[PDB]
């Protein structure tokens, strides 16, 4: 060891005590990815090449990224969770949204990610079953034998036959959910619209859950 | 000797699975470096504080009862009573962390592990051994040198000061009765976490639940009872049945790698590739 | 007629393709080179390890000295290595943490590095004020970037997720020329050491010989089943290696132009990451999903060793200029120079 | 006519490389083999080097 | 762009003290170590401390060692030197040295104006040649020796060139023996081996005339030559 490259290793110490320092800013903070169609209104759910939005819920810091089949979905192999965002207003792209919502369930590097699920649009879906419109059973041949309609309800009221109309695109997601994963990762349905303000507290809910699954998987109490 | 031999056999049985349960806990956080966390930190600690027992603790006390008499010097068996006791102390005291840290970990998931770094884990361990240290270590090898002198026969050993209902009352409570009560305490919280989140969205919850806390009170209450009742009392326990309950103390240094280590998965997949793809 | 009559057109010129290709297969490499000695067990072990990522490394590209070589991560740090004595010689803040490729410039004073912001970010080094600056954004790919090779001090070809290849020149910022022809996402990009041609493989399962002062693509190889996301060239020039996610490597020849061996074996179901050659190309080695490197005979189609020291998938790979180093990255936030 | 132009841009691609000159598979084949053997003595890893001119002892 | 301002000197009478102070603008002073060179009106160049990036690691010349003292302030940008019990052996010109340390990096390469102070097992760089009349057009040699082998294990020989022109700052012109640095032209060149050295200047023309210094780095204290005067015909 000369007297140069004595300085030199002084310089690489500085660097790791550089480096570390912000890799514990970098733990502090949750990574959020955002998928969706065209239609799906995305970029309306939390109010605040890529792009990134920040946001803070109880004093948290959460990353959400948006881009914009898909190569690059190795990269998002360490995230927390995925937010996926439907039309369910739009019943031509439900069943293209039900196969896009397949290929994200079933992925390889998606095998333990949990998926939070945004039915965006849930007050115009009302007006197309309320109102006249386009039959929903015409789309998807199996609505119309509705089944176990309110099979329990939470709403305090809202035409109660719109209720089913929301259970069965509810169901048609979490039936596919359920068929496959052991467990290892859950998906969080949820109706939202353009005038929600409750979406961020949504995620934060959900996240504290996903952790917290992960932190009683360690310890056998699951 | 030909059937007294097998509470020597029965021993050193016991002992074995307990020098080879708690390496095997350390060379799981080396040989994999997923392993390397900072949760893992107080099983590598607990682990450190059991194989004091194994290797020392059980060996110099199975020729207690062998010989059934003491066959060292009188400045040997204080180090033995100050190595033997603080260890012990320093197994429920890590299991104490464990129990804070487990409840922080389940109440608090965003904002604990983000704070808790390596120089807060530091601590964590450090008064887990200091106060470990500080409350047994001076008061056996600096209690004939202070107060009166030597007072146990030549053929016995004990910490001498049983007797005295002063602080062997005190120092019951003080390592053992205090933190049963926060490990009880924290760990029925603990469960109360795992049931809210399922009526949110109960099987594995009570079967670890119980098995931490029996394994723990089962183990050891038998010991702190008898040593409460030579406080007042001189001679009304058998030497058959003190025994019994000294070395129940040492079956929880055999169970820790297994209750606290081999819950995690990760965990479980080393051991087996150690023990069998040797 | 129209749609109708052109298909046919193209179905008989990809029949005579076949045709003239099957008319030059006179014997099999693999026939001919079973006359020559193996290479046997190839040990090679870990030398020292680099440590500093806190995240999955995705990219590593050695200097032209073979000393220096810069690492890519998704911590958003760009780390210039001194591999002799490991010591981190820079540290590079990026502003996107998004990287799939990185760059060193033959001459040292620039690294490159790109990923989902679509821009290829290049840093001057050695420059007065002691630190390391952008000195150029280069914009203009409409998909991910997904690998970048510098030609020299102001010209650089990207790899994008747009089915695109660009050519740059750094000072203007302008795309000197377009490559269009592929169908899927070109993965990975290797040049030729005479700069004049390079190679890209993409998602088509396709690769393609293009000419850097022309723009059009001069050969199409299609031997693959899955998606290519690794590729080299031999040390000759005329050949190069593809790795592809089918769990095989083959090996393409220009003049040739078809596929000479195909490296597969029946314990192998992962892909291939990344691939790179030797300094006189009888050794091919490929980074595999299943945590090791395998080094593969490039001749003799036989397994010859597996290099395993992460217990990450292996994303990345290096052989320096003179031979005497190998260096591993891979998704455990390590790098290991092997020998 | 963007489908008319795709495919007419298709068939001028492929009658480009269609037609081009090609060596046999036998000439390529030892052309990277004596390839190797012209420097099997500069690569380190298929001949090991000393560890006194090893830079990574 | 780059600048190192100093500040203080005057006269101060025997046995006072004084703290030089030195303003760096233009480049990233915190990652940059840092050195104090005098220079005595009847005498060459000389070193007296060094700080480190980062405050860490401080050497001290022997001849101030205990009652010199050396500190930095990176917010500020700027370095001091405290110096104490004063005597009439440190009446000279003290300059401010920038020096940066990884793999091809160019230490030594900027210096600053000095402070006119005035009060009322070490390397031997040996400079043979005091004054050299030069003229232009020619090509002109200069050989420095020292008492030990300067190249070390790692391939590395530490020799370093300095250019004193007339009313100037020392500038770097080759560092480690071989390379040029930043700025200087192609002319200048260096070579040699262990405890032989030899700078070389072809085809030589105005400003470049001066002091020229041979400095080695292989092991603190920092010592340099006699110097190499050059004049005209
Ligand atoms: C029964 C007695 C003798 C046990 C010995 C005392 C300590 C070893 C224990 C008892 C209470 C424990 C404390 C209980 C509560 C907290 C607050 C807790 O606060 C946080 O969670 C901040 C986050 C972080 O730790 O970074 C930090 C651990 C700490 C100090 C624990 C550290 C270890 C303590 C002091
Ligand atoms: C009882 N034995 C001597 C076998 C080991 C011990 C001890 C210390 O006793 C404690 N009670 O609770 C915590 C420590």
């Amino acid at each position: 060891v000369s007297a140069e490259d004595k300085a030199a290793a002084e310089r690489s110490k500085m660097i790791d005590k550089n480096l570390r320092e912000d890799g514990e800013k970098a733990r502090r903070t949750l990574r959020l990815l955002l998928l969706g169609a065209d239609n799906s209104g995305k970029s309306t759910i939390v109010k605040q090449g890529i792009f990134e939005t920040k946001f803070q819920v109880d004093k948290v810091n959460f990353h959400m990224f948006d881009v914009g089949r898909r190569k690059w979905i190795q990269c998002f192999n360490d995230v927390t969770a995925i937010i996926f965002v439907v039309d369910s207003s739009d019943y031509n792209r439900l069943q293209e949204a039900l196969n896009d919502f397949k290929s994200i369930w079933n992925n390889r590097w998606l095998r333990t990610i949990s998926v939070i699920l945004f039915l965006n649009k849930q007050d115009l879906l009302a007006e197309k079953v309320l109102a006249g419109k386009s039959k929903i059973e015409d789309y998807f041949p199996e609505f119309a034998r509705y089944t176990t309609p309110e099979d329990a309800t939470p709403e305090p009221g809202e035409d109660p036959r719109v209720t089913r109309a929301k259970y069965f695109i509810r169901k048609e997601f979490v039936d596919i959910s359920t068929a496959s994963g052991d467990g290892r990762h859950i998906c969080y349905p949820h109706f939202t619209c353009a005038v929600d303000t409750e979406n961020a507290r949504r995620i934060f809910n959900d996240c504290k859950d996903i952790i917290l699954q992960m932190n009683l998987r360690e310890y056998n109490l699951v | 000797v030909w059937q007294v031999v097998f509470i020597a056999f029965l021993t050193g049985i016991l002992a074995l699975v307990t020098i080879i349960g708690n390496i095997l806990v350390i060379v799981s956080f080396k040989v994999n470096k997923q392993l390397k966390t900072v949760n893992n930190y107080f099983l590598l600690s607990l682990a450190c504080a059991d194989l004091i027992i194994g290797v020392i603790s059980m060996n110099l006390f199975t020729t207690y009862i062998i010989m059934n008499r003491w066959a060292l010097g009188n400045l040997a068996c204080d180090l033995w009573l100050a190595i033997d006791y603080v260890a012990s102390n320093a197994s429920v005291m890590n299991l104490l962390v464990i129990s804070f840290d487990r409840y922080f970990s389940i109440t608090r998931p965003l904002t604990y592990r983000a704070k808790r770094t390596t120089k807060r884990a530091g601590v964590m361990i450090g008064l887990a051994w200091v106060i470990s240290f500080v409350l047994w270590a001076p008061a056996i090898l600096f209690w004939q040198y202070f107060v009166g002198k030597r007072t146990v026969p030549p053929g016995e050993c004990f910490i001498q000061f049983l007797s005295e209902p002063t602080i062997t009352f005190g120092t019951a409570i003080a390592a053992f009765y205090m933190p049963v009560t926060i490990m009880t305490i924290l760990y029925w919280r603990i469960y109360k976490e795992t049931e809210k989140r399922t009526k949110e969205l109960e099987k594995k919850a009570a079967q670890t639940l119980s098995a931490i806390l029996l394994a723990f009170i089962i183990t050891w209450t038998p010991y702190n009872i008898m040593v409460l009742v030579n406080t007042f009392c001189d001679s009304c326990i058998p030497k058959t049945f003190w025994n019994l309950g000294y070395w129940l103390c040492y079956i929880n240094s055999t169970v820790n790698p297994v209750c606290y280590a081999l819950c995690n998965k990760t965990f479980r997949t080393t051991f087996k590739m150690l023990l069998l793809c040797q | 007629s129209e749609l109708d009559q052109l298909r046919q057109e193209a179905e008989q010129l990809k029949n005579q393709i076949r045709d003239a290709r099957k008319a030059c297969a006179d014997a099999t490499l693999s026939q001919i080179t079973n006359n020559i000695d193996p290479v046997g067990r190839i040990q090679m072990r870990t030398r020292r390890t680099l440590r500093g990522h806190l995240a999955k490394i995705y990219a590593m590209h050695w200097g032209t000295d073979s000393r220096l070589l810069v690492s890519a991560s998704q911590d958003g740090k760009l780390i210039i290595w001194d591999s002799y004595t490991t010591n981190k010689v820079h540290a590079i803040p990026l502003r996107s943490s998004w990287v799939m490729t990185c760059a060193y410039a033959p001459s040292g004073n620039y690294v490159a590095c790109g990923g989902l912001d679509n821009i290829c970010s290049i840093y001057n080094l050695k420059t007065r004020e002691g630190n390391v600056r952008v000195s150029r954004e280069l914009a203009g790919h409409t998909g991910y970037l997904s690998c970048c090779r510098f030609l020299d001090d102001n010209q650089i070809v990207t790899s994008s997720g747009d089915t695109t290849c660009a050519l740059w020149d750094i000072e203007t910022g302008q795309q000197t020329t377009t490559f269009t022809g592929h169908t899927g996402d070109v993965m990975s990009l290797s040049l030729a050491p005479d700069t004049r041609l390079f190679v890209s493989g993409a998602c088509d399962a396709s690769a393609k010989l293009w000419d850097v002062r022309e723009g059009m693509c001069r050969q199409t190889f299609t031997g693959h089943e899955s998606d290519i996301n690794a590729i080299c060239f031999f040390p000759n020039g005329n050949a190069f290696a593809t790795g592809s996610d089918d769990a095989t490597c083959r090996l393409f020849d220009l003049r040739a132009d078809q596929e000479l061996m195909t490296y597969s074996h029946d314990n192998i179901i992962c892909g291939i990451t990344s691939v790179s050659f030797s300094k006189s190309g009888r050794l091919l080695l490929a980074g595999y999903d299943d945590f090791n490197c395998n080094v593969w005979d490039a001749l003799k189609a036989d397994r010859a060793g597996v290099l395993a020291g992460h217990d990450n998938r292996v994303s990345c790979l290096g052989v320096t200029d003179d031979g005497m180093a190998v260096a591993t990255g891979s998704w455990d936030s390590f790098l290991k120079i092997w020998n | 006519t963007a489908s008319i132009a795709q495919a007419r841009k298709l068939v001028e691609q492929l009658k480009m490389e269609a037609n081009i000159d090609r060596i046999k598979v036998s000439k390529a084949a030892a052309d990277l083999m004596a390839y190797c053997e012209a420097h099997a003595k500069e690569d380190p890893l298929l001949t090991p080097v000393p560890a006194s001119e090893n830079p990574f002892r | 762009d780059v600048q190192l301002v100093e500040s203080g000197g005057g006269l101060v009478q025997p046995g006072g003290s004084r703290k030089l102070s030195c303003s760096a603008s233009g480049f990233a002073f915190s990652s940059f170590g840092m050195h104090w060179v005098r220079q005595a009106p009847e005498k060459g160049l000389e070193w007296v401390a060094y700080i480190s990036s980062g405050s860490g690691t401080i050497y001290y010349a022997d001849t101030v060692k205990g009652r010199f003292t050396i500190s930095r302030d990176d917010p500020k940008n700027t370095l001091f030197l405290q110096m104490t019990s004063l005597r009439s052996e440190d009446t000279a010109m003290y300059y401010c040295v920038r020096s940066i340390y990884y793999y091809g990096s160019s230490p030594f390469d900027f210096w600053g104006q000095g402070t006119t102070l005035t009060v009322s097992s070490d390397i031997v760089m040996t400079q043979a040649t005091s004054s050299v009349p030069v003229t232009p057009g020619e090509s002109v040699s200069i050989s420095c020796r020292s008492s030990k082998s300067l190249l070390h294990s790692n391939g590395n020989t530490y020799l370093y060139w300095f250019l004193q022109r007339p009313g100037q700052s020392p500038q770097l012109l080759i560092y480690r023996m071989s390379n040029l640095a930043s700025g200087v032209p192609d002319r200048f060149s260096g070579s040699g081996s262990g405890t032989a050295f030899t700078l070389t200047i072809s085809r030589l023309e105005a400003e470049d005339v001066g002091v020229y210094y041979c400095m080695q780095h292989l092991e603190y204290p920092l010592t340099f030559g006699a110097g190499t005067k050059l004049e005209l015909k």
